[PDB]
């Protein structure tokens, strides 16, 4: 199955000199959740900005549906119609004045009619449970509500792929759980999610596949199960496993947990293993 | 903060959703009257008219309205007394129709100031800017205006948080330090506004074009019916006041 | 500062709107020119106006015993030179009317003429004259902000005078009257504003 | 009178309406670090603004030496000299082109000569290990170093108490670990830190005391281990215990820990006691 989205040999340097993306290759299978995991400054965001056509690379190419993307204004429209992007700071993509008006913007830019735009806005607001916010002035929104207005704004265009830059940033637990539910729903309607984060916990909750990122390079890539337990490989991008598995592997080091089996992934499963411990 | 004060009342207010054309003929209609109709029978009619709509129509919190309705009073008493005092040959004394003209200025002015306060507290500025669409004013001038209004609140909170920082250190100890402290905030605010503009440029691109910013409002159309009703209650008051 | 709402009769109100309109249309047209050439000038223009507004709302201690808000006439003129200012001046004024209660809509026009137009035009002339006569950046900027301000306050005080000629003395009479009474607050303002905008341009160059 | 800083019966509504702070009392012991834990919108930042005199309450008071603070400028100067503030976003705090210039602001403001102030600056930059950044224009600094310049400016006035609003916001793991180091270093030199957050694991790693916040009210207050082990009370502000503490508490019920034993709170302390555990 050709990837619905792919990077081949991507190289990008700022007009400073340093290379943000370094001979990068990545494939996004259709329908799955892909975390781009890695520390601050690894150029994960720079990679997202390529994948929706905002940035041109020095070398390499972005493949859409198996076809090399172009740069006609007609070409670039379908690239944005099909690959959506949500920046970290929602205020960088709301120019707004009200929530409804802000979400209307995308549809109108796709050559859609008002009636079609107005319908797209309703679908979007519904899909993100902010329909009652339809007329709230955008500056009078919480941080979380602003991230939900920004996603509603992207999904009003109907992308196949939604790119999310650090989507949980700044959120409390409750806020994280609501967003996770809404994201999972979008994955459920067959939307492909690619998100970048330095939070292994976000990757743990939302990702099917994981790509370890460091200094403009994909360092490793595999099933979320495989990557998030690789204590050794995570160590090289300055990360640790999700807290449950890390403590479970802390239990394994001291021999409390047998090896070659059953790493606890949920917290309660980890508590369940404490019953075997005794003391010395 | 004080920037957002009037703006939230017109954001959160009972008449928030009422049609812009209806609100804006009340405001700009009576306002037109207040400046044209001779003060005594004229301005008083408008004042009670608009004070109705601000309280009969919308229900603007009056404590709030008071707070906003005062500052004018200060600039105002001054004019009234200047009208009252006379200057020339013999020097400085009491003018002939001083109290006549001072009273007339105070009346014409508080009536107009109530009309303005009506728009500001019931209809958001953004909506008014949009209402410029049906006048001939070009789309890019409206768009710049809407986006400015949006930038105002982002910058206002940055200005606020910046004045807090300066204070947290001792930027406001001596008047000397205070003037210079405000100055550094101003100069540091501008690069922040400009980088905001560049970043938005990128952000809006994720949805196709940056510039050319067409947005769909959810404003209701009103009725040629109450605009019929409003249009010569404003010619009712109009001539009952010009007699 | 501004002439409050309905402080001016309809004939003077319209008169000032007509007198300001040619300059306002001038700047409007320049803007539409740069926006077609550079579409992102929508954003940067909106940033320039919002900046102009927020600073006009900040808190400045006076030379005298009052408390005031800077009136970025000089600054805007020196940083966003004048045609553009006539246009964003109109915008800043509108929001000061609709957001702070400060302006006036019937007086927007009278106000547009002095602060926007005139205010920038003096500040800018004075900026370039001082410079070419040898003034350092700091002194040029101070004469720009101080005389620009002073000019809006002179313009405003005349417009009022035109509107309210005193019975004994004529326009001349009222000019002296409005002028001397508003001097009590405004010349300390014009001076402090001068101090203020110098420290900004300094800091700005540093950045 | 032993507390170095105290809030008593603090009531504040913005001149909008909602109570940001609602009959709040909180105490900070000298030399200790106090996490103010609670979800978003609980008024944590509003509390910090009271603790340095930025905002005046409508009712209630702030006490310094055991003595109530006033609101004269002579009082507010002595108040802010002793309690410094670090906002969430460094871009809201720095104004100077030059780093040295910005860290100078505080000390010069006190009345220091220039040599004394320069000396203070040098001490401040040292404490945040950015002494090399001394002459860089502030605007071309990474996010993290901008954050150190911000704190540097605050510790240069040598406050008795340092307030930090959401100090790890935006930091990845390494950045959180590094920031923590400098924070302990500051405290090890005798300062009092109060950080507000909504991350309970951050509360576990850095706090002596923890105060749970809900809608402007302290819901519980005490030793971090006491508060961060209250699974039920944490639940009422939409939180859960920090996994090390949670498990360490299960070890205590199951007897793997001593009644006497403190209680670990950290992987380091958790692992050290896993060294005496023995089945499997």
């Amino acid at each position: 199955m050709t990837p619905i989205l792919a990077a081949e040999a991507l190289t990008y340097a700022f007009p400073g000199g340093v290379k943000a993306l370094d001979d990068l290759s990545l494939a996004v299978p259709k329908g799955e959740s892909l975390a781009i995991l890695g520390p601050n400054g690894a150029g994960k965001s720079t990679l997202l900005l390529h994948l929706n056509g905002t940035l041109r690379p020095q070398s390499g190419r972005v493949l859409l549906g198996g076809t090399a993307t172009g740069h006609s204004r007609k070409d670039l429209t379908g690239w944005r119609r099909r690959v959506g992007l949500v920046l970290q700071d929602a205020d960088d993509q709301l120019f707004a004045t009200t929530v409804f008006e802000d979400v209307s913007f995308g549809p109108l830019n796709l050559g859609l009619s008002e009636a079609e735009a107005r319908a797209r806005v309703e679908e979007a607001l519904a899909a993100l449970s902010i329909s009652d916010l339809r007329d709230r002035p955008t500056h009078m929104l919480s941080g979380g509500q602003k991230r939900r207005v920004a996603i509603a704004g992207a999904v009003a265009m109907r992308p196949e792929v939604l790119l999310l830059d650090e989507p949980t940033a700044g959120l409390d637990l409750a806020g994280t759980e609501q967003l996770l539910t809404l994201l999972r729903g979008l994955r459920a309607a067959g939307m492909t999610l690619v998100f970048s984060t330095h939070d292994v916990e976000l990757a743990a909750a939302l990702a099917d596949r994981v790509a370890l990122f460091r200094t403009g390079r994909v360092l490793a890539e595999g099933a979320a199960e495989a990557v998030l337990s690789d204590r050794a490989t995570l160590a090289k991008v300055a990360l640790r496993p999700p807290l449950v598995i890390d403590l479970a592997l802390l239990a394994r080091d001291h021999g409390l947990l047998a090896p070659e089996a059953p790493l606890p992934k949920t917290r309660d499963a980890l508590a369940a293993q404490m019953a075997g411990w005794t003391r010395r | 903060m004080s920037i957002a004060s009037i703006d939230r009342v017109a954001a959160q207010g009972h008449w928030r959703s009422r049609p812009l054309a209806e609100k804006s003929l009340i405001g700009l209609g009576f306002l037109a009257l207040a400046v044209t109709v001779p003060p005594f029978p004229g301005a008083v009619l408008v004042t009670v008219a608009i004070l109705a709509f601000t309280f009969l129509g919308a229900r603007v919190p009056l404590r709030f309205w008071a707070s906003v309705a005062v500052l004018p009073l200060g600039f105002l008493t001054t004019g009234a007394a200047v009208l009252l005092i006379q200057i020339g040959p013999e020097g400085i004394g009491l003018a002939p129709d001083g109290p006549a003209k001072a009273a007339a200025l105070v009346m014409r002015a508080t009536a107009a100031t109530c009309c303005l306060l009506f728009l500001a507290t019931t209809t958001p500025a953004a909506d008014l800017l949009s209402g410029l669409r049906r006048w001939r004013v070009p789309a890019e001038l409206i768009e710049i205006a809407l986006l400015t209004y949006r930038f105002v609140f982002i910058l206002a909170e940055e200005a606020a948080a910046m004045t807090t920082a300066q204070r947290a250190r001792l930027g406001h100890a001596t008047r000397r330090r205070w003037l210079r402290s405000t100055a550094q905030v101003i100069a540091a605010l501008l690069p922040r506004a400009l980088t905001r503009a560049r970043r938005l440029e990128t952000g809006l691109g994720a949805r196709n074009w940056q510039g050319e910013m067409r947005v769909l409002s959810t404003r209701p159309p009103a009725s040629a019916r109450v605009l019929g009703l409003i249009l010569t209650l404003q010619a009712a008051i109009l001539a009952a006041g010009v007699l | 500062m501004h002439i409050m709402e309905g402080y001016l009769p309809v004939t003077h109100a319209i008169g000032w709107s007509l007198a300001a309109a040619p300059f306002v249309v001038a700047g409007a047209l320049k803007i539409r020119k740069i926006v077609a050439e550079r579409p992102e000038a929508r954003m940067t223009l909106a940033a320039a106006g919002a900046f102009a507004f927020v600073l006009s709302a900040l808190k400045i201690p006076s030379v005298t015993g009052s408390c005031s808000h800077p009136t970025g006439t000089g600054l805007g003129a020196v940083v966003f030179g004048p045609s553009v200012m006539a246009v964003l001046g109109v915008i800043v004024l509108l929001f000061q009317a609709l957001l702070l209660a400060h302006g006036g809509l019937t007086t927007l026009g009278a106000n547009a003429f002095s602060m926007a137009i005139v205010g920038p035009w003096v500040a800018f002339g004075v900026y370039k004259l001082a410079g070419k006569a040898g003034a350092s950046m700091a002194v040029a900027v101070f004469l720009a902000a101080f005389l620009g301000d002073l000019a809006t306050y002179v313009t405003t005080s005349l417009q009022l005078a035109l509107a309210y000629p005193d019975p004994a003395s004529g326009f001349l009479g009222a000019a002296l009257k409005f002028g001397s009474v508003f001097a009590l607050t405004q010349i300390p303002l014009a001076i402090a504003e001068g101090f203020l905008t110098v420290i900004v341009v300094d800091a700005l160059a540093g950045k």
